[PDB]
């Protein structure tokens, strides 16, 4: 029973784990996202 | 937004795909439960002996 939550603990933390790295991918894809919404906006005042 | 939407949606697949999802302690928890209530009439049992 302690291998049982031993294994239990690190499954769960495991999983966290790839919580953490999938957000941040995401945060990066998003980002990417921002800067051509940027570059659009410095364009807009260029034809102002 | 739309990629936004997309991401939300993976990480609900990821909650719900991931090992230790709701299942697991809908689970753990009935079959804890029941060994736990079990125990229980065991360990009154002997605290009457």
């Amino acid at each position: 029973t302690q291998f049982g939550s031993t294994l239990q603990n690190i499954i769960e933390r495991q999983d966290a784990e790839a919580l953490n790295a999938l957000l941040q991918n995401q945060a990066a894809e998003l980002i990417l996202t921002n800067l051509s919404i940027q570059d659009k906006t410095i364009e807009e005042l260029d034809a102002e | 937004l739309k990629t936004q939407q997309e991401q939300t949606q993976s990480q609900l697949a990821f909650l719900q795909r991931k090992f230790s999802n709701q299942a697991l302690y809908n689970w753990l928890r009935g079959r804890l439960a029941a060994i736990y209530f079990q125990f229980y009439d065991l360990a009154v049992a002997r605290c009457l002996m």
